[PDB]
């Protein structure tokens, strides 16, 4: 199957308050296995899955010296970037970053990425051919100036079509019970009452993984929509997904509607009918 | 700037029976800045024992966090989570309706 | 040259994830290194598994130094553990998993 | 495994 690893910073300016905050986590696919807070006692990078315990000390040495370098680059960022805007020294800000790599089914590098954000909008990013940038603003502009002249895109294909994906092979290796498995949906439907003239009909879909999940509604055949109500797939914590879809109907036609779910760890899709 | 309101969903990790040990869990995503303020309360006041996943983000940049607390449900007991945003002018209180 | 060699530490965690008992057999030394060896897995620092009733409960470790070296045997309670740590999944029947 | 060059915007 296909695979990915992606690591997300996030720094905080916190003015007056010391230096800003700091939170690194690394996944592959929809599990964490790797994170680092400023705020946390070690000061070290920290195990967030068993299977990478598996690496050795050269392991965590190099990753804590690598991501407290991306906290001390984030921490000068905050402050170039008010500056490029022009915004006061005591206010809060965010710059958030994302990079990792995609390999296809047979394991190969697919696609990289490397992108920031500042404020909760998109700064700036590398596209699809690694060897160009997105800038959106004039501050973007001088960023992207600056990551040309210094080869920043050179350097960064290298590693995302390189030690990315050679180490995001190793992973899938190392921790294969847990990244390499599909938990198929345990899947029920609930009933409740919303008046004597209708009901609301709950498709669930618990304990499966990966995340990547698809809920339907249809009746008598046809397919409902606009009608029928989706959360977003959340965790429940154990290493396994939730989802459920909804659909108001009127009493008494229940058995005219199904829930059809489609997952990866599925044979084929299921139909679910109340009752 | 930009200023994402928090979604909430507050469940358990299995479907919910009285007196087997489980997970409540309050999952908010969806909201910019990542600073936000999140409760898990029993009968109206706030657990102690609470922990919380690693801020991450979405595609779209917004965060999303999962508090949850080891519980053993009661008839009796009612739980919900508080949250509060820059986004919200009073903390929103979601209760857990142990629908599935 | 002669080696009197020193049993490694190790630890033995164990982790409820996706209603399966992960384990993790850690360990360390303070000669040159050391290898562990677990049902089909070998590890220089730990290795990992899911571990069910019917599986073994052994793991050997050997340390090095130069051209020296010495292989420890154990033996551990490894269905006592993963009963301990699937609790919650018992509770709904999750766990052990189908023969 | 996290990159290892350093970059300022």
């Amino acid at each position: 199957g296909s695979h990915s690893m992606r690591y997300f910073f996030t720094s905080v300016s916190r003015p007056g308050r010391g230096e800003p905050r700091f939170i690194a986590v690394g996944y592959v696919d929809d599990t964490q296995f790797v994170r680092f807070d400023s705020d946390a006692a070690s000061q070290r990078m920290e195990p967030r899955a068993p299977w990478i315990e598996q690496e050795g000390p050269e392991y965590w040495d190099g990753e804590t010296r690598k991501v407290k370098a991306h906290s001390q680059t984030h921490r000068v960022d905050l402050g170039t970037l008010r500056g490029y805007y022009n915004q006061s020294e005591a206010g809060s800000h965010t710059v958030q970053r994302m990079y990792g790599c995609d390999v296809g089914s047979d394991w190969r590098f697919l696609r990289g990425y490397h992108q920031y954000a500042y404020d909760g909008k998109d700064y700036i990013a590398l596209k699809e051919d690694l060897r160009s940038w997105t800038a959106a603003d004039m501050a973007a502009q001088t960023t992207k100036h600056k990551w040309e002249a210094a080869h920043v895109a050179e350097q960064l294909r290298a590693y995302l079509e390189g030690t990315c994906v050679e180490w995001l092979r190793r992973y899938l290796e190392n921790g294969k019970e847990t990244l390499q498995r599909t938990d198929a949906p345990k899947t029920h439907m609930t009933h409740h009452a919303v008046s004597d003239h209708e009901a609301t009909l709950r498709c669930w879909a618990l304990s499966f993984y990966p995340a990547e999940i698809t809920l339907t509604w249809q009746r008598d055949g046809e397919d409902q929509t606009q009608d029928t109500e989706l959360v977003e797939t959340r965790p429940a914590g154990d290493g396994t997904f939730q989802k459920w879809a909804a659909v108001v109907v009127p009493s008494g036609q229940e058995q005219r509607y199904t829930c059809h779910v489609q997952h990866e760890g599925l044979p084929k899709p299921l139909t679910l009918r109340w009752e | 700037m930009i200023q994402r309101t928090p979604k909430i969903q507050v469940y358990s990790r299995h479907p919910a029976e009285n007196g087997k040990s489980n997970f409540l869990n309050c999952y908010v995503s969806g909201f910019h800045p990542s600073d936000i303020e999140v409760d898990l309360l029993k009968n109206g006041e706030r657990i102690e024992k609470v922990e919380h996943s690693d801020l991450s983000f979405s595609k779209d940049w917004s965060f999303y966090l999962l508090y949850y607390t080891e519980f053993t449900p009661t008839e009796k007991d009612e739980y919900a989570c508080r949250v509060n945003h820059v986004t919200l002018s009073q903390p929103k209180i979601v209760k857990w309706d142990r629908d599935m | 040259k002669k080696v009197e060699f020193k049993e490694p530490a190790c630890n033995v965690t164990f982790k409820s994830e996706a209603n399966e008992c992960t384990t993790l057999i850690k360990c360390t030394t303070e000669h040159e290194k050391l290898i562990i060896r677990h049902k089909d897995k070998i590890g220089k620092y730990a290795v990992y598994a899911i571990w069910q009733p019917g599986d073994t409960n052994d793991y050997n470790v050997t340390v090095f130094q130069g051209e020296n070296r010495k292989t420890f045997m154990y033996k551990f309670p490894f269905y006592e553990m993963c009963d301990i740590t699937m609790y919650m999944s018992k509770q709904y029947k999750l766990w052990p998993p189908q023969k | 495994l996290l990159f290892g060059y350093p970059v300022y915007v």
